[PDB]
RNA sequence: GUAAAUUUAACUGUUAGUCCAAAGAGGAACAGCUCUUUGGACACUAGGAAAAAACCUUGUAGAGAGAGUAAAAAAUUUAACA
């Protein structure tokens, strides 16, 4: 019953990922006490 | 002594590149053994959920996981509500692995299981030429048969 | 589906950036040696008929 | 049910009180929360990945744009790990 | 992840404060990497509409350096628009002047030519010397490594390379040099 | 004692062979972020703590500027726009997940 | 100084110094014979 | 190797032409000049040489959120002489 019209993205899930959605701080090292870069201490 | 062949350590007598030196055969033999029958009890005793695959389908790749949609832009002689196994698995993962064909992954090993549950045309796409000062302009209207499967299931078994 | 995985399977993707590299380091060292030594665990080609 | 979350369906209040009560009763250290990761932090908007902890060791991590809603995102998440609610789960047999 | 819809959305979109170091580097390649991070190719849910940049903070610009001669060779060319208003600078009067403007003029170039460059040039940040204000240092994430080397002047070579150097020619006993 | 890639910041990444060479076996268990890596979290005597509630009244210009500053955006996403964009906005988009 | 592509010794006091990017004739005893490169 | 050619019947329209490569002629061994000849392309599509008629790549038509390619990015820094 749905429209015929223009269908946008030719595939629907709605689970897309499964690792886990790339944030920035993916793919990024931690640091010893989580110190900023040029943090005085 | 130096050896017949040595250069002082300058800026460019030796690649940029780190030198890398690579494992022997016989112990990466053993580890890949190693690691091919930890995944292995992985799969038996079922420590993952929610598979993913990336199958070959129609000319296209299709990274479908369960309960998933996919539009296929031809029709596929089946009746809707069918159930078929898709078969060109080039890959399947879960969190903690992942396996990789080459290119394809064995029908033993991985199945994809779909159902055609619609079966429909394309909203109408326009074609139209011109060209000017040549009296050139002609239209066509077309509309692309479809079909929505639905990706059920993903299933894997113990054969590494 | 090479962007697809880098979106959204970042493990996945590590993954085969890791095999990628691999490989490369393998290519080298088979240029390098230029003789007839082992060719390489993912070096090896499977072969179709 | 299919493609909807815990706490989309099931509203609650008070997430850290939900996990302290069950670290409790299922003999667990009370989580410390701390700032793992934070992006910003004077601007308006900030970034706040905070983990929760217990005996030392990361049950959960949760984002926001202020620290107590990322503490608050991390309490949700260690519930979700907690009660198999992942959103990497087994799906359903049919 | 089991992330909520809007702190994951957040997570992914939200924006990060590199910093980049001067210090004799080449503004040009300053300007590609600082570029890339302005734009936000670095990232994989790149999109143009998206707004997916990145605050970028340049220090020690003061301090950068020209391959070859470009310091009395490349010149800066604008026009104030009266008659008479073409006026050339070289790259050392530049710097001269304004310690910053050849590592803005070289990131606004390498910037794509379209409407949201400006937007990205207020993300940038340029700071002359080590001093930066407390509220960007609170802001900043990973440090970026420097594209060049710092190729090492002689007098600080320590003694253990110096003599793990070997030496290529004898000398006569009578030379004065 | 070699790895492809560094093993610190997403996944213990280790690739294999299966014996027959015709799959390709990964295994990417995840890297959790150390408790020594984190960082501890940050923390009128006879009248009323009257709520101090003042919102001054910025002209355009001062308040556009202002917005800037914040957002670090330049003025023109601030300035208003026109009826006809006003009422092109589509106001029931559609959703997919 | 005359402007010269070819330099050209007239003396043999004459010398050929580079100096700011451009060949030079300076002749100390013959100051007709400075000759600048172009 | 290929599948077209001639004849028979019936007519229109084109018969004010551009550059490039080659052999020439006129002119200045000028012209985005003029004149012939051989051959391309253009007056039809697309990609490239920045924009682009004529240079290079490529032609037979549609839908695709697949893939392999073609052509395709200029390099150079020079004067001591007993
Ligand atoms: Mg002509
Ligand atoms: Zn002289």
């Amino acid at each position: 019953g749905l429209d015929v019209i223009r269908i946008r993205k030719p595939f629907h899930t709605d689970n897309p990922s499964i690792q886990g959605q790339w944030h920035p701080f993916t793919n990024k090292p931690t640091t010893f006490r989580g110190l900023r870069p040029r943090e005085v201490q | 002594s130096y050896l017949p062949g040595y250069v002082p350590k300058t800026s460019l007598s030796s690649p940029p590149w780190p030198e890398v030196v690579l494992p022997d055969p016989v112990e990466e033999t053993r580890h890949h053994a190693e690691v091919v029958k930890k995944v292995n009890e992985m799969i038996v005793t079922g420590q993952y959920g929610r598979l993913f695959a990336v199958v070959h389908f129609a000319s296209r790749q299709w990274k479908v996981t369960s309960e998933d949609l996919i539009l296929i832009g031809n029709e596929l002689d089946l009746a809707c509500g069918e159930r078929i196994r898709l078969e060109k698995v080039l890959l399947v993962g879960a969190d903690n692995f992942t396996l990789l064909g080459k290119p394809l992954l064995g029908k033993d090993l991985v199945r994809v299981e779909a159902t055609v549950i619609e079966k429909t045309e394309s909203w109408p796409r326009i074609i139209m030429r011109f060209r000017k000062r040549k009296n050139f302009k002609k239209k066509r209207i077309v509309t692309t048969p479809q079909t929505v499967l639905r990706i059920n299931s993903i299933e894997i078994a113990p054969c590494l | 589906v090479l962007a697809d995985l880098a979106i959204y399977e970042p493990k996945t993707f590590k993954s085969l950036a890791a095999l990628a590299s691999r490989r490369r380091h393998e290519g080298f060292a088979a240029a390098l040696g230029d003789g007839k030594e082992p060719e390489g665990i993912f070096s090896r080609v499977v072969q179709y008929h | 049910m299919t493609g909807k979350e815990l706490f989309e369906m099931w509203k609650i209040i008070n997430p850290m009180g939900l996990l302290v009560e069950e670290l409790k009763k299922r003999n667990v250290s009370a989580p410390e929360s701390r700032l793992t990761r934070q992006s910003g932090g004077t601007t308006a908007l900030p970034l706040y990945f905070v983990g929760l902890y217990c005996d030392k060791k990361l049950i959960a991590e949760g984002p926001g744009e202020t620290v107590l809603v990322a503490e608050e995102e991390a309490a949700r998440v260690a519930l979700r790990k907690l009660y198999g609610f992942t959103e990497n789960r087994r799906p359903w047999n049919y | 992840s089991s992330f909520s819809r809007a702190p994951q959305q957040w997570a992914t979109f939200a924006r990060i404060w590199y910093l980049l170091d001067g210090k004799m580097q080449p503004p040009g390649k300053l300007a590609a990497m600082a570029s890339i991070r302005l734009q936000g190719l670095h990232k994989p849910v790149y999109h143009a509409l998206s707004d997916c940049g990145d605050h970028v903070v340049i220090m020690n610009t003061r301090h950068i350096a020209f391959s070859g001669n470009k310091w009395e060779q490349k010149v800066y060319s604008s026009h104030t628009g009266y008659p008479g208003g073409f006026r050339q600078v070289t790259a050392a009067q530049l710097h001269l002047r304004d310690p910053v403007a050849i590592v803005k003029l070289a990131i606004y170039g390498m910037l794509p030519k379209n409407l949201h460059r400006r937007t990205m040039m207020e993300r940038l940040h340029l700071f002359p010397d080590e001093y930066i204000p407390e509220d960007i240092l609170k802001n900043l994430v990973e440090e970026l490594p420097q594209p060049r080397k710092i190729p090492k002047r002689l007098d600080e070579y320590t003694q253990e390379e110096i003599d793990a150097f070997p030496r290529l020619w004898t000398p006569p006993e009578d030379y004065r040099l | 004692t070699y790895s492809p890639l560094p093993d610190d910041y997403n996944c213990n990444v280790e690739l294999a062979l299966t014996s027959d060479g015709r799959t390709i076996v990964c295994y990417h268990p995840s890297v959790d972020i150390p408790y020594e890596h984190t960082k501890p979290i940050p923390r009128d005597q006879v009248l009323k703590t009257r709520l101090e509630e003042k919102v001054e009244h910025l002209e355009e210009g001062p308040m556009i500027e202002q917005l800037s500053k914040m957002f670090f955006t330049t003025k023109h996403r601030w300035y208003p726009h026109g009826r006809y964009h006003r009422c092109r906005k589509n106001l029931n988009p559609p959703k997919d997940r | 100084f005359k402007n010269k592509t070819v330099l050209k010794k007239r003396c043999k006091d004459c010398y050929l110094v580079k100096r700011r990017g451009r060949w030079y004739v300076y002749c100390k005893t013959h100051p007709r014979h400075k000759q600048r490169q172009m």
